[PDB]
């Protein structure tokens, strides 16, 4: 009840995923013409999708087991595995049960993540990652997770670190560190608050968002396209024409003043967010808008683990504390040793409006969790 | 290797604290290493310059360095690996404790300072056993909720948020960090939440602690300080400092 006329890409993890598989099929359509992929999510309900050539599936971390009993698949792709609110290594080994069941498949992971050394499984195994320039071994920040050496147990230090526990590790006890790169990302070119640029096994890609953790995205999709004998130069012209996937700032003009929107969801993503804005290279105001919800995250204590300390090292003349939740990410703010006096808790969302329209300064930075970035969406004055 | 992982930028400060921070490495989650993070900054209103220094797996616990030690909540799996190295530490820690050395731990930490803990699945794990309480199995099931309690010696009222499997179960010789309002707490028998021994501050609490009630954190610091500086001291006052941090 399938058609097997394919060679055929799955592209599993816990972050990430629709970004890698849609900029994938991108770039294999100017070498393939026709590539077979699923639109938006999908699990076993995928041959609606389905129904020589090459297909490219997003694939849910649970459902994968059981589908593998169905297709047959020539490489499986973990671009990484992060916990939200003992839960990693369960989903972790519940994608390495399925890829026992096709022992002629290929498996690429993320080379920089340790959660990804000697896989016990069979299957040939092919890592992409980071070749940055070695400084000598440091710790990564005390909040960052799951830096216990696989074999040694004891604590990871690393070499160079991108961002969360992913860069050349290292135990100095096991020995054990980041094994030899397929697919190496050589040289960061560029990496600005607006756009990133950098060098892939011999051809620069550059991205116009931001945000050193979107490299990651496009490093896979490059390294699956290389594992599929895709010219470097085909891999660039249809890398640009799917980069849309990525989407532009989305910035504001207030009258006088020009403000960009950031979404924040957890402490990797908001500590990303912050060592975005910590590279423009003008003053800003920072407003920052906690909710709590389902959709925001129900415990606010997450903004704890973010690394906000990072602002007193900014040029930030004034901050808003708003949002629902506006008392407590102002108690947050102050903690960082920024001038208590220059955060303005705002009960209304309104008035936060009002008073970056009022502001003296040019640029106004707004991070926000999901809704309270749906709710201040609601500029239906003029966007 | 201990490491500093924090200090106060230099400034003219009448005190010092020392700060242990211990397995921040791996103790890490549910937002509750903002604990040290306040602890810092009233210590800084305070007159106090801080120093953060990170004593973890495989380091030493010089009970004669710190005044304040901070031991916080973890994956299952890091908890267990750190209950491994606890017995090194365990002279220090106990002499640290019984010389009145001030404590903060939470959730995994409080449990581990006790003489054990069993995990969901029903694996017994020692703890330090420089105190007396144990910490027991809940199979399929969580004290999830909010909480309020209140600790009669200091006339004063903790808020939080927990969401624990086991149920702690204090010994004769401890008291309760407040007796339960609303909420579960340490246990089954909804009477008690958390510990206080001798400048040891157990809890469940989640918020973090020090963040939703700023005068738990004035008390371990000013404690802290009091007892290196001498109780005569005088200190900033709890309403003319944290003014801001106060419903
Ligand atoms: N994380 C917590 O709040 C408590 C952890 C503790 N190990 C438990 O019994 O669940």
């Amino acid at each position: 009840s399938l058609a097997k006329n394919y060679e055929i890409v799955v592209v599993t993890g816990t972050n990430g995923k629709t970004l890698t598989t849609a900029l994938t099929v991108g770039i294999l359509k100017e070498v393939y013409g026709q590539v077979l992929t699923n639109p938006s999510g999908a699990n076993m309900i995928t041959g609606i999708a389905t129904t020589k050539n090459i297909a490219v599936l997003e694939i849910d971390e649970a459902s994968l087991s059981r589908i593998c009993d169905y297709i047959q698949p020539s490489l499986f792709v973990i671009t990484n595995i992060f916990r939200d609110q003992g839960e990693i290594y369960t989903t972790y080994n519940m994608i390495l049960d399925a890829i026992r069941k096709v022992p002629t498949a290929t498996v690429l992971l993320n080379g920089d993540s340790p959660l990804f050394y000697k896989p016990t499984i069979p299957n040939p195994i092919e890592y992409f990652g980071f070749d940055l320039e070695k400084g000598p071994a440091q710790l990564a920040h005390y909040n960052t997770e799951g830096i216990l050496c696989p074999d040694c147990q004891g604590i990871l230090k690393y070499e160079h670190n991108t961002y969360a526990n992913l860069g050349a590790y290292i135990c100095e006890g096991c020995g054990c560190k980041r094994p030899d790169l397929d697919y190496r990302l050589t040289k960061l070119v560029e990496l600005t608050n607006n756009r990133s640029r950098f060098v892939i096994d011999g051809q620069e890609y550059g991205i116009q968002i931001g945000g050193l953790y979107n490299i990651y995205n496009a490093l896979a999709a490059v390294a699956i396209a290389r594992f599929l004998g895709a010219d470097s130069q085909l891999i660039k012209q249809g890398f640009d024409k799917s980069r849309a996937v990525f989407g532009r700032q989305e910035t504001f003009h207030i009258g006088d003043k020009e403000c960009t929107l950031v979404l924040i969801k957890n402490p990797v993503g908001a500590t990303q967010a912050i060592e975005m804005i910590k590279l423009a290279p003008y003053p800003f105001s920072l407003s920052v808008l906690l909710n709590a919800n389902y959709a925001d995250g129900i415990d606010t204590s997450w903004i704890w683990d973010a690394d906000f300390e990072q602002i007193t090292d900014m040029d930030i003349p004034e901050i808003n504390a708003g949002g629902v939740r506006h008392s407590e990410i102002a108690r947050r703010l102050r903690v960082t040793g920024y001038p208590a006096e220059k955060i303005t808790e705002t009960s209304n969302l309104e008035q936060v409006l009002k008073t970056i329209e009022n502001q003296d300064c040019k640029h106004a930075y707004i991070l926000a969790t999901y809704t309270a970035m749906l709710e201040f969406r609601e500029l239906l004055a003029s966007r | 290797m201990v490491y500093t992982s924090l200090s106060s930028k230099d400034g003219n400060y009448p005190y010092q604290l020392n700060i242990a921070h211990l397995y921040g490495n791996l103790m890490n989650t549910y937002g509750d290493n903002g604990n040290i993070l306040m602890l810092k900054y009233v210590a800084e209103k305070l007159g106090a310059h801080v120093t953060v220094d990170i004593v973890s797996l495989h380091d030493d616990f010089d009970e004669n360095h710190y005044d304040i030690a901070f031991f916080g909540g973890g994956q299952d799996f890091e908890q267990s690996i750190i209950a491994d190295d606890l017995p090194a530490k365990k002279e220090s820690i106990d002499n640290y404790i019984q010389n009145d050395g001030v404590v903060l731990a939470i959730c995994g930490g409080f449990q581990l300072l006790g003489q054990y803990y069993v995990e969901a699945s029903g694996k017994r794990i020692e703890g330090l056993g420089v105190m007396g309480h144990y910490t027991l199995n809940q199979t399929n099931n969580r004290f999830i909720g909010d909480i309020k309690i209140h600790n009669e010696d200091f006339d004063e009222t903790y808020y939080g948020f927990e969401n624990h499997q086991g149920r702690t179960f204090l010994s004769d010789d401890q008291k309760p960090l407040g007796q339960v309002v609303y909420g579960n707490g340490n246990n089954e028998e909804k009477v008690g939440e958390g510990v206080h021994y001798k400048n040891v501050f157990g809890s469940y609490f989640h918020g973090p602690i020090l963040s939703r009630n700023a005068n738990l954190a004035y008390r371990l610091v000013t404690t802290a300080l009091k007892k290196k500086y001498g109780q005569d001291i005088q200190l900033p006052a709890y309403e003319d400092i944290l003014s801001q941090e106060i419903a």
